[PDB]
């Protein structure tokens, strides 16, 4: 994944969950939620950016 | 004393003592300490 | 119509019951 | 609302209604407030109850859209 | 918004009431200056206010204002 | 009449046009054929 | 400020008197408790179980105590029809000369009894206010007995082990087969042996049992197999309930309808279907493995379930260890079951009145369908509650899932979305037009035009009660037609008593029914469906959803998340359940307007008033609550009062605790926790009162606590005005 | 005294300390985030349960959690 | 018949509701004078109520025994035109309805800011697609088809 990647949330606990998603930067340090990944629905506290794991994105085709 | 004074005896009592002793009891056991 | 006798028993064995009820009610501790 | 109740209530009871020839004035309810509006089953029964006739019985007459918004405020 | 509700109301007295029929009866004639369009039989709605004319009584009490005010005519 | 023809496209412009516009010709429809309870064929 | 809840240390720390609140609320939740084991919770729900059966053991013995010694039983049993039963006697200090003089009955100011125990006890064979004695004596023998047991058994050497607790196979087994079989065998000898005679004047009592057959014949047909001899020459149609008069020999029959005197059920009818009843069920008690190698074990039987295509996932392969473990699945289980059991009683109770003079008894069927109905929805509710509870702290995910694949209930948790999506729709869907039909007959009869009302007749209903034998609809479709198979196969058993009590306009048996009927039947079914919604959506969102995926991190109950994420208020399962019990308290009000109104227009003959107003709403706000209203407010006004006056202050008084109710639902916590502060203030800067302070700092009552207060003062004056209008609106128009 | 927990989805961008009104959360360092910094909540005993501290997160299904639990006259607030 | 009911043309009881509401009528009609609006107004009332009692009559309408005409919705086609008839028409609308917004919905959904496009609605697309309904049922039973009409594993889920 890069960024302008589109991603599937895997993380269970989130608003955007089965969603999809465009990875906005996947940093390169020792971070534990490394991918950033923006979406066009607000959650309810009105956000629409979140940092996800390297295991909680799935890349669409 | 008949049976018919039972009522006289007994609906007093219950309905007032009983509720006067119990607040007293229930009272003195919620506000105890250890 | 019952009898002095017939409400005063079932009275005392009222009383029984009653005992037996605090006993459980104190052995379901405070 | 408690305001308005008393007002209704009082003039319909004791000043609005009718005067005959000879002096003798009949009220709209006739003068029950005075010794039924001091108790709640008074207010419930003889000002709610009994003046809420009209209300509805209004049905097919000229009056039933009061009782239809009586309804719907309800609703 | 309240000159054009007042407008309203007056226009209402002049054309869809019974204002000049109360005034020569206002102890036997009931106000009424809202009248009713005759669908889904909601035309029972107007009353036999008298006068020669049926409406929705009114309590707004305008006829007695307008009769203050010295309006003798629509 | 730009802007304005968008203010019209507005949701309760467009709304209350479309509700008085169907509330008209219910009310027409049961005007010209009124106390209708079942289908008129 | 300590030592109160000894079951919890974190409430025994709170210095406010939220923790006195707390301590009532939480006395029951046994697992919350603080050194808590589950040996111990089974011991203690065993033993709470024991005392439980004493108390109820106890309120009927002094029902019937009360009944023998200021009741008039035996006055009643000479003339059933005109005298009023008596429950007991009054002496309230607060009376006047003229409630006094009102509520004077016999010797002594008395209540009357709406509970139909007079009818009861007489149809079982009671005739002497000694009878009722003996009754009450046993039963607080039988609530002695209970409370040794309960005693007993949280003694050391005597507390049950978890593995006897959750012997599901022998607890079957003994269930069923004992308790179920073996009382009905048991109430079918009482049935028989007292009841049967006592009906026909030869009294049995507990000195001529032992000599006083039952049958003629006694006890050579059963063993020979000439079971028919106990059918022969039955009660007949002049027979006079209590006496000998007309009667008969046979002890088990089949007839049909009912009694053509008492207008119930025979008595020979309800002691076959008992020891049928008996038969079946010590019959299917013995289905379950025990000691002895034979039976079913009830693990293999869930685990083989599963479609072999496919469909429900892997079965309810994880459903045993699921309910076993689990004290909620199973309460939940046991209170639906309840639930629908008090419902089917009430609803076969005025439909088939099962004791004698019981019809003509108006106050006590309304009361008793009124009371059944309530019962039956507290249950209904309960159920669901505690299968939301079940969700929060009992289920596990793992338990239920087998190599990723989901078991029969796991799965209810991945369509739970569409299930709570399709109940929205169907409630929806029912009330848009229901209410719908309502208005449009509302707005039509207003105008003055009845005759564009819709009505829609309930073909479906009326289709069923023809298929009974209801000859009034003209279907001549299964027992309405003497040729069809279904008639001809029972023409000879129980035929003949059937269609004369069905195909009879005083009988509530198969009511005939109209419009009214049908858009009352779907608002039933939309309150149905929106409780089940509310309760259902409860249920499934209780572990977690979109606003709060850990939701059962936080418990069954808890106020809320915060206002954060727009708001988060009412989130929690319990209140699922609190919402749901106002939509509850509405459908059993709805059903019991609908119950009441149908049967005062039978009862006063008036059945085209229900007929033709039931289609509007205005027709059930003025010909039911309006114009039945007026014999229950003038219980007293200012010129005297009448034995309903108390009924009326009991209205009022309903009308009161549920404004209060009102009070605590829509005023929240925050502002009354300020005005307290205020009084805290004041009552700490006034002399005279300085010398006096509280040990609990008065505080507010929490959220959770005041949605629990406001839901039962709305709950509490729910069913009192309801009761008393009901009452005394049957009292004050029936005569 | 309600429980506080932090969870390794913080980005360290101090909403929540700048947010609690009795001094209960505060910022220490970290290694997990780009801001090498995490919340921390070492005095509980003040936390009253405003849950202030969770409206203030912008991680998405939150980074501090508080779950209500006994109660005390700090924790009720209570000026009496 | 159908139910225990009756045809209302020879239901006595109609004719009496009839009776009494003309009766009720004409005495109202009594107390207003000449060809004067009211009058003009009342009798209008009258034919209609006449009117409406005929054509309620003479159309296979089943009375109870309180003389109003009782619907048949049991699905028999014989009384078709009381349910099943308007229930289709019905069925049309809604469909219709139904159709152009879920369509106006996916069609806007495709586009920059397809929030703004909902409140500010493009009168031009809407009347496109609003005038392209009368074809929901083949629509409908076209998009199923192809799998377009239903999402199958993007749609959101809750933690359990
Ligand atoms: C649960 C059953 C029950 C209930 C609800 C009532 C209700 C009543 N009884 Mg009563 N009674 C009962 C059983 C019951 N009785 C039994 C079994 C006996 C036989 C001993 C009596 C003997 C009796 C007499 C002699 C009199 C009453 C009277 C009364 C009335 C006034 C209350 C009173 O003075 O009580 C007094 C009650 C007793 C002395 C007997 C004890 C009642 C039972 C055994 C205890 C039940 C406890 C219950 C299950 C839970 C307790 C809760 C507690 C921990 C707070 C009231 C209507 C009076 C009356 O008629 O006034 C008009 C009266 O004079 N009762
Ligand atoms: C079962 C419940 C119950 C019972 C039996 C009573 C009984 C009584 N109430 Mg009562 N009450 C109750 C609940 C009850 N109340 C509740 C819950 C409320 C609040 C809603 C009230 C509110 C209330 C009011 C407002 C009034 C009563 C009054 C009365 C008395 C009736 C009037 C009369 O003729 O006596 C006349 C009374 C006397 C001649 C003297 C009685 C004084 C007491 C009661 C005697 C007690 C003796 C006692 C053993 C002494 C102990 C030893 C001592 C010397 C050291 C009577 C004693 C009236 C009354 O008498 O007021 C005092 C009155 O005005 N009650
Ligand atoms: C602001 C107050 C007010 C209110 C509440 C009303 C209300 C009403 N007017 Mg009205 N009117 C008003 C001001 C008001 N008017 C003014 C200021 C004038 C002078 C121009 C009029 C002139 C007027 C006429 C000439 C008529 C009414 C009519 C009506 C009635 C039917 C309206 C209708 O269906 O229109 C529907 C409107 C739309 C669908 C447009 C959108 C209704 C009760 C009619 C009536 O009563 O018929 C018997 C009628 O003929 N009004
Ligand atoms: C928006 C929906 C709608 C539709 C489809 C119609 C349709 C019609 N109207 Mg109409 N009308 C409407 C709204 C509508 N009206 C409104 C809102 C008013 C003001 C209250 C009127 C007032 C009106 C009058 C006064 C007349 C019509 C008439 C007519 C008919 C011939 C034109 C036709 C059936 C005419 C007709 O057929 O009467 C003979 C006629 O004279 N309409
Ligand atoms: C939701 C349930 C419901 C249903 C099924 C009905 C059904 C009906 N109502 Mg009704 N009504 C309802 C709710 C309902 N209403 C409510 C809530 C109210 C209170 C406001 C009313 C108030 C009301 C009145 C006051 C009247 C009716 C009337 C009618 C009837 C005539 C319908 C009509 O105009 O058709 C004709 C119109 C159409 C079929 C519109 C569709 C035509 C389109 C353009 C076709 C185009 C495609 C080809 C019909 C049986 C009237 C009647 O005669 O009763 C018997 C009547 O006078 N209703
Ligand atoms: C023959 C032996 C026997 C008998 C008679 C009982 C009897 C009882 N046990 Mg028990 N038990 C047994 C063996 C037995 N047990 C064994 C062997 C075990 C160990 C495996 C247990 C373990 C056990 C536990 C752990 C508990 C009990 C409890 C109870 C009591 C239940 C409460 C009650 O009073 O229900 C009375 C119920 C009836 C009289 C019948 C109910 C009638 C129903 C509601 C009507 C249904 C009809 C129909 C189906 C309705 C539907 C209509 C249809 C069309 C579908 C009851 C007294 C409980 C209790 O309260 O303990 C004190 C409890 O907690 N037992
Ligand atoms: C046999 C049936 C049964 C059993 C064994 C239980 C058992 C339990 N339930 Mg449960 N429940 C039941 C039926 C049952 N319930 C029904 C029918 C409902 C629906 C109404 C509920 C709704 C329910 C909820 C919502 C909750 C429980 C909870 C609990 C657990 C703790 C109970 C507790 O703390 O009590 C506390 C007891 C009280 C607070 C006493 C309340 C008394 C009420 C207000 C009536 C008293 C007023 C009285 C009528 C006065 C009359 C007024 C006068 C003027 C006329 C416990 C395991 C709680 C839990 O945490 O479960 C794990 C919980 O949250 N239950
Ligand atoms: C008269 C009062 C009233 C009315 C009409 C409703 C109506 C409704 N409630 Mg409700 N509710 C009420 C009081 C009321 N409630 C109270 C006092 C409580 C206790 C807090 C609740 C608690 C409650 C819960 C917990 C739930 C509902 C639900 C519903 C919906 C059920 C579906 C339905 O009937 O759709 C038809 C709708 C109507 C008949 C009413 C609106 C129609 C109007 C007249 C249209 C007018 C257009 C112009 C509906 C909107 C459920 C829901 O949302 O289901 C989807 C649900 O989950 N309500
Ligand atoms: C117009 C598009 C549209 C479509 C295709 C649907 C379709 C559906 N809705 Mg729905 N809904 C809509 C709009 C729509 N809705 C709107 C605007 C609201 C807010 C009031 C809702 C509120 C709603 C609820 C609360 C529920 C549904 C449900 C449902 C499902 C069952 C059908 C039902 O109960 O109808 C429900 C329809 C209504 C309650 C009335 C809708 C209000 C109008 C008529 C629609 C708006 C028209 C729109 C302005 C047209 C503009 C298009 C134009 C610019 C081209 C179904 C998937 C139910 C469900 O989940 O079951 C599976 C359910 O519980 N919907
Ligand atoms: C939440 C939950 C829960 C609960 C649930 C519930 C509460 C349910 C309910 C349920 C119910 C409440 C159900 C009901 C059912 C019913 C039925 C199922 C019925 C049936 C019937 C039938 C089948 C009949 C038939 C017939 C007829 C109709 C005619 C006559 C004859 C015959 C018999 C044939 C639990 C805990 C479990 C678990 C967890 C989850
Ligand atoms: S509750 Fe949230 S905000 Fe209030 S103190 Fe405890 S942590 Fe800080």
């Amino acid at each position: 994944i890069q960024k302008g990647s589109t991603v599937r949330i895997l993380r269970k606990e989130s608003y955007w969950y089965n969603e999809s998603g465009t990875v906005v930067v996947v940093d390169q340090s020792k971070v534990r939620y490394p991918v950033l990944v923006r979406f066009t629905k607000v959650n309810y506290a009105g956000t629409n950016t979140n940092n996800f794991g390297l295991n909680e994105v799935e890349e669409v085709v | 004393m008949s049976l018919d004074l039972l009522p006289s005896f007994f609906v007093p009592l219950v309905g007032l003592v009983l509720p006067l002793f119990s607040i007293i009891g229930l009272f003195l056991y919620i506000e105890k300490e250890n | 119509m019952i009898y002095d006798s017939q409400v005063y028993i079932a009275l005392v064995i009222a009383v029984v019951a009653s005992v037996l009820a605090i006993r459980l009610g104190a052995t379901l501790y405070n | 609302s408690i305001v308005i109740f008393h007002f209704s209530w009082k003039m319909q009871s004791d000043v609005w209604g009718t005067v005959s020839p000879t002096g003798a004035v009949s009220h709209i309810t006739g003068g029950n407030f005075a010794q039924s509006s001091i108790t709640i089953n008074g207010w419930l029964r003889d000002f709610l109850w009994s003046q809420a006739a009209q209300v509805v019985q209004s049905y097919g007459s000229s009056l039933s859209a009061y009782g239809l918004i009586f309804l719907g405020a309800h609703f | 918004v309240i000159f054009l509700w007042l407008s309203g109301m007056h226009f209402h007295g002049a054309y869809f009431s019974n204002y000049s029929a109360w005034l020569t009866n206002p102890t036997s004639t009931k106000p009424s200056a809202q009248i009713v369009w005759p669908i889904v039989g909601q035309e029972v709605l107007n009353a036999d206010v008298g006068g020669n004319f049926q409406g929705i009584q009114i309590t707004s009490g305008f006829f007695q204002l307008w009769r203050a005010e010295g309006i003798t005519s629509e | 009449m730009k802007d304005f023809l968008k203010y019209l496209s507005t949701a309760p412009v467009l709304l209350t046009a479309w509700l008085t516009f169907t509330a008209g010709f219910v009310i027409e429809i049961n005007r010209f054929y009124p106390d209708a309870l079942t289908f008129p064929f | 400020v300590y030592k109160f809840p000894k079951f919890s240390k974190a409430l025994a720390e709170d210095p406010s008197t939220r923790r006195i609140w707390y301590g009532i609320a939480t006395a029951h939740d046994f697992e919350s408790h603080d050194a808590m084991t589950e040996s111990k919770l089974y011991q203690k729900i065993f033993a709470s179980h024991f005392g439980h059966i004493a108390i109820i053991f106890l309120w009927t013995a002094g029902n019937l105590f009360h009944v023998a010694w200021q009741g008039n039983f035996e006055a009643w049993i000479l003339n059933p029809l005109k005298v009023r039963p008596i429950a007991h006697a009054i002496w309230d200090p607060h009376f006047g000369q003229a409630a006094y003089k009102a509520f004077l009955k016999t010797s002594s100011p008395a209540n009357l009894a709406l509970s139909g125990v007079y009818e009861w006890w007489y149809t079982i064979g009671m005739r002497t206010n000694n009878d009722l004695y003996q009754g009450s004596f046993f039963l607080i023998l039988l609530s002695s007995l209970l409370l040794f047991a309960g005693w007993l058994h949280l003694q050391p050497s005597f507390r049950p082990s978890l593995d006897w607790f959750k012997a599901n196979e022998y607890r079957l087994n003994h269930h069923l087969s004992g308790l179920f079989g073996v009382s009905s065998l048991a109430w079918t000898g009482h049935l028989v042996h007292v009841a049967i005679p006592e009906s026909r004047g030869i009294h049995v009592g507990w000195d001529n049992f032992l000599t006083v057959l039952p049958h003629p014949e006694g006890l050579t047909p059963f063993f020979s197999g000439n079971w028919k001899a106990y059918a022969q020459n039955p009660d007949t149609a002049s027979h006079i309930f209590g006496s000998g008069e007309g009667s008969g020999t046979a002890i088990l029959t089949f007839l049909g309808g009912f009694h053509p005197q008492t207008k119930s059920l025979w008595l020979t009818d309800m002691a076959h279907h008992h020891l049928a009843i008996a038969v079946l069920f010590i019959v299917a008690g013995h289905m379950y493995r025990t000691n002895w190698l034979i039976g079913h074990q009830m693990k293999l039987i869930l685990e083989a379930h599963r479609p072999p295509g496919g469909r429900l996932g892997i079965g309810h392969i994880g459903l045993y260890e699921t309910i076993t473990n689990s004290l909620h699945f199973q309460l939940g289980l046991a209170l639906a079951a309840l639930g629908v059991a008090t419902s089917l009683t009430a609803q076969h109770m005025y439909a088939l009145p099962p004791y004698a003079f019981l019809a003509s008894n108006f106050p006590t069927q309304a009361a008793l369908y009124t009371h059944h109905q309530y019962i039956a929805g507290f249950l209904m509710v309960g159920a669901f509650a505690h299968g939301a509870i079940f969700f929060v702290r009992d289920y596990d995910p793992a338990v239920n899932t087998r190599n990723g694949e989901k078991n029969v209930l796991a799965r209810m948790l991945e369509h739970k979305e569409a299930i709570i999506s399709h109940l929205s729709w169907v409630s929806l869907f029912l009330g848009f037009h229901t209410l719908g039909i309502y208005v449009h007959n509302d707005v039509v009869v207003a105008f003055g035009q009845p005759e564009k009302q819709i009505l829609v007749e309930p073909l479906f209903a009326e289709w069923i009660q023809a298929a009974s034998g209801k000859t009034l609809y003209n279907f001549d479709l299964l027992l309405a037609s003497s040729n069809s198979p279904a008639s001809v196969a029972s023409s000879q058993l129980w035929l003949p008593g059937w269609l004369s009590a069905i195909n009879d306009g005083k009988n509530s048996l198969f009511l005939p029914i109209g419009p009214g009927d049908f858009l009352v039947h779907h608002a039933i079914a939309l309150g149905l469906h929106t409780t089940t919604l509310i309760l259902v959506k409860g249920a499934l969102d209780a572990r977690g959803s979109k606003l709060m995926p850990d939701k059962k991190d936080f418990g069954y109950s808890f106020p809320c998340d915060g206002p954060g994420r727009g708001g988060t208020c009412d989130i929690s399962a319990w209140d699922a359940f609190y919402l749901a019990m106002f939509w509850m308290l509405n459908t059993i009000g709805w059903v019991t307007f609908y119950w009441h109104w149908k049967h005062l227009t039978l009862w006063q003959g008036n059945q085209v008033q229900f007929n033709e107003s039931s289609n509007y709403i205005m027709g059930w706000l003025r010909d039911y609550l309006w114009l039945n209203s007026s014999p229950l407010i003038n219980g007293y006004n200012p010129f005297g009062m009448n034995s309903l006056s108390v009924w009326a202050w009991m209205f009022l008084f309903g009308h009161l605790v549920w404004a209060t109710g009102f009070m605590f639902l829509i005023s929240w916590r925050g502002y009354w926790q300020e005005l307290i502060e205020t009084i805290v203030w004041a009552h700490e800067r006034t002399p005279l009162a300085n010398l006096v302070r509280w040990k609990d700092k008065p505080v507010a009552l929490s959220i959770v606590q005041a949605r629990l207060v406001g839901l039962a003062h709305f709950t509490i004056g729910y069913v009192l005005t309801y009761a008393a209008f009901v009452i005394a609106s049957t009292i004050g128009k029936l005569g | 005294s309600h429980t506080v927990k932090i969870y390794d989805t913080c980005i360290g961008c101090t909403q929540c300390v700048r947010a609690c009104p009795t001094d209960v959360l505060e910022m220490v360092p970290w290694d997990g985030c780009k801001a090498g910094q995490i919340a921390s909540a070492p005095r509980t005993e003040d936390c009253v349960g405003c849950k202030r501290c969770e409206t203030a997160c912008p991680t998405d299904f939150l980074s501090v959690r508080v779950y209500l639990g006994g109660e005390t006259t700090r924790s009720l607030g209570l000026a009496y | 018949d159908i139910g225990g009911l009756n045809p209302c043309k020879d239901s006595e009881v109609f004719q009496k509701r009839l009776a009494k509401t003309v009766k009720k009528l004409e005495n109202r009609l009594k107390k207003y004078e000449e060809g004067t609006p009211p009058q003009i107004a009342i009798q209008q009332q009258i034919t209609q109520t006449k009117q409406r009692f005929t054509r309620y009559a003479d159309s296979n309408l089943l009375c109870g025994n309180d003389g109003l005409p009782h619907l048949i919705t049991d699905g028999r086609w014989s009384h078709g035109s009381e349910f099943l008839l308007p229930s289709i028409l019905f069925l049309y609308i809604s469909g219709w309805i139904g159709w152009v917004g879920r369509k106006y919905i996916r069609t806007v959904g495709q586009t920059s800011n397809p929030t703004e496009k909902e409140i500010i609605i493009d009168v031009p697309l809407a009347i496109s697609i609003m005038t392209s309904g009368f074809l929901w049922p083949f629509a409908a039973w076209q998009e199923f088809l192809s799998g377009d009409l239903i999402a199958s594993d993007e749609t959101i889920t809750t933690s359990p």
